[PDB]
């Protein structure tokens, strides 16, 4: 699908004090739920741009909210060293698996919907499970403040971002780093797969070639401070393209869902839309007086939604 | 008994009440016959809910067997007493979230503050630096119409290096008076954690208090409470111990006003007014 | 050396007298706005 968001907007929210730190969508309710440093998640009705609810159990600021594959269940991560479940029937936290010392930075339920990823400054990436709540394996390798964990399509396979350079690809089963890539000029901050959507559009975009079995191979990508989106192969761990021309710091990337254009936000204050299969779009799009931190692409609807410091959450049009 | 324990893990299944770190004690007191025998967190505060409407009857058969007068103990009893308990347990911990919350900023802008103060240190001594070179250029020239210039411009330094001081001691003061705040904020955000451990049993306490111990004396509302404190400790369900219940289930502005409002100051008054709030 | 901190003293004057016929033009310019009011 060829959505793309245009210049003007619907609804510029504004209901936090502190500025947003991430923004994500309902799997199936017409919900856009951000997370801010105000230690509150509030929620939004994007269609028409109503305040719903809050969620202010949290005590330090909010970094990353995640929710399962079926939307019943609202995991978030604070600085207050916690990991809070959410019951998104009644709006009530349930469960605070406490540990992972120091701030929490990112936080992934994996679409199996039983078990918790989790990032922190505390050099390492936690397992927990949504059933009880015990951290059951702990991931070690990483040197120093991972920022963004992504899992797969099928909760097997992870990435984490880190400040140390390397975005290290882990697995479920056997807990070992298969993948390690350290490549990049600076800070990597923002990392998001691949969606089987645009498997097929990967192979005429880079040339590579496929093995034995066939299939091109799990997909990666991780942003950086260093201005330059990359994009990485999970199965070799090769570079396909880098993406430049951003002004700042990159804080979000994520993929269309048709699987053919680029859409991330930066430091630089604009949503830059780029296109990798044969760089013709390259629409760059101005969203908010002060740095823009977070953003996400509806599945289905035409909208995107982003959040910034200037502690305002904005809904894009698709067309 | 299974009616009970049935009843309480429905309505407080969605109360956190989960302890990973609970230690099952060598000798439970298995009121529940039915009861896991490694039990968890959540299933031994049931537990403790049901023993605690068993020891009401316990109470209530002891009075009259001394020939005393005794109300009948219903299962509404029971409802009521859950319903304090979840209620308890938002509202403490609502309010202990955001009282932490608070102290966090607090601390946050007390340290940012020292570290302007730290900035202050170095630009007044940009500052003098840049006063000293001045006054030494001023003198140089001097001893030879700009002249007169650049020496009313060294002044001007040196009424902004006097404002800069002025900013200097008046903040250096600031700081100073707020060291027992921070002291005092930082020991309670450091206790934060341990309170958070204990409210299951503190609310679990003060709810039964509230649902069950209206209708006796002092005496025998002191027996039940050492009787559930006691199980609840055979049980290794943390609970303060220090606290009184009418401080916990209070405020001071609350019994401040009713002390204006002709209530006598008598711990079984304050409770009685407790119950008539919550 | 003394005489150094004099004249300066002197300017410091000049600049109170320049602030001070500054705020008198001001004021002035402000009063001949308000003769209508």
């Amino acid at each position: 699908k060829e959505w793309i968001p245009r210049p003007p907007e619907k609804y510029a929210l504004s209901g936090h004090r502190s500025p947003v730190t991430r923004v994500i969508f309902h799997p199936v309710f017409s919900v856009m739920v951000s997370a801010s440093e105000d230690a509150t998640i509030k929620v939004w009705d994007y269609e028409t741009g109503d305040f719903e609810r809050t969620l202010k159990g949290h005590t330090d600021s909010v970094q990353d909210i995640s929710f399962d594959h079926s939307g019943k269940l609202l995991a978030s991560c604070s600085a207050d060293m916690t990991i809070k479940l959410w019951d998104f029937q009644g709006f009530e936290c349930i469960r605070t698996m406490h540990g992972h010392d120091h701030n929490v930075s990112s936080v992934a339920i994996m679409p199996n919907g039983d078990h918790i990823v989790s990032a922190s400054r505390d050099k390492t990436i936690k397992m927990w499970e949504v059933q009880t709540g015990y951290c059951v394996k702990t991931f070690t390798g990483h040197r120093e403040w991972v920022r963004m964990v992504r899992p797969n399509q099928d909760g097997t396979l992870i990435a984490s971002c880190s400040n140390d350079q390397t975005v290290r690809v882990w697995v479920v089963a056997t807990k070992e780093c298969k993948a390690e890539l350290r490549e990049h000029e600076h800070v990597v901050e923002c990392i998001s797969w691949a969606p089987e959507s645009s498997y097929s559009s990967i192979s005429e975009a880079t040339g590579s070639e496929t093995k034995k079995s066939g299939k091109p191979g799990p997909f990666l990508l991780s942003g950086s401070r260093d201005k330059t989106i990359k994009m990485w192969d999970v199965s070799t761990g090769m570079c396909l393209m880098t993406l430049v021309g951003h002004d700042n710091w990159v804080r979000g990337v994520l993929f269309h869902s048709g699987g053919k254009f680029i859409l991330s936000c930066a430091d630089d204050k604009t949503l830059r839309v780029w296109d990798y299969k044969n760089k013709r779009c390259m629409k760059t799009l101005n969203a908010h007086e002060h740095f823009v931190t977070s953003l996400d692409f509806h599945k289905t609807a035409p909208y995107v939604v982003t959040g910034s410091v200037d502690q305002t959450v904005k809904v894009w049009e698709c067309r | 008994t299974e009616a009970l324990y049935q009843v309480g893990k429905e309505f407080t299944s969605k109360m956190d009440l989960e302890k990973p770190n609970y230690i099952v004690p060598d000798y439970m007191p298995v009121v529940y016959d039915k009861l896991p025998q490694p039990p968890s967190h959540r299933e031994a505060i049931v537990n403790s809910c049901v023993f605690v409407h068993q020891t009401l009857h316990q109470a209530n058969a002891r009075l009259a067997k001394r020939g005393g007068r005794t109300m009948a103990i219903t299962p509404r009893h029971y409802l009521d007493f859950i319903n304090h308990y979840a209620n308890l347990f938002h509202e403490k911990r609502s309010e202990l979230e955001e009282q932490q919350m608070h102290l966090n900023v607090g601390l946050r802008k007390i340290k940012e503050t020292v570290d302007q103060v730290e900035e202050l240190r170095r630009d007044l001594r940009i500052k003098s630096q840049e006063l000293e070179v001045k006054n030494a250029a001023a003198n140089d020239k001097l001893k030879k119409e700009e002249y007169a210039v650049l020496i009313s411009e060294a002044q001007a330094i040196k009424a902004d290096l006097a404002a800069v001081e002025a900013k200097v001691n008046r903040s250096t003061a600031l700081l100073k008076s707020l060291s027992a705040e921070r002291e005092r904020w930082e020991k309670t955000s450091e206790t934060f954690k341990n309170q958070m451990s204990t409210i299951a049993g503190d609310c679990l306490l003060s709810a039964a208090f509230i649902a069950y111990a209206g209708y006796f004396d002092q005496q025998m509302r002191q027996n039940l409470f050492t009787t559930w404190s006691h199980h609840l400790q055979q049980a290794n369900i943390q609970f303060r111990t220090d606290i009184a219940r009418t401080e916990y289930l209070s405020n001071a502005d609350e019994r401040l006003r009713w002390q204006a409002s002709s209530l006598p100051a008598d711990d079984l008054c304050t409770e009685n007014a407790i119950m008539l709030k919550r």
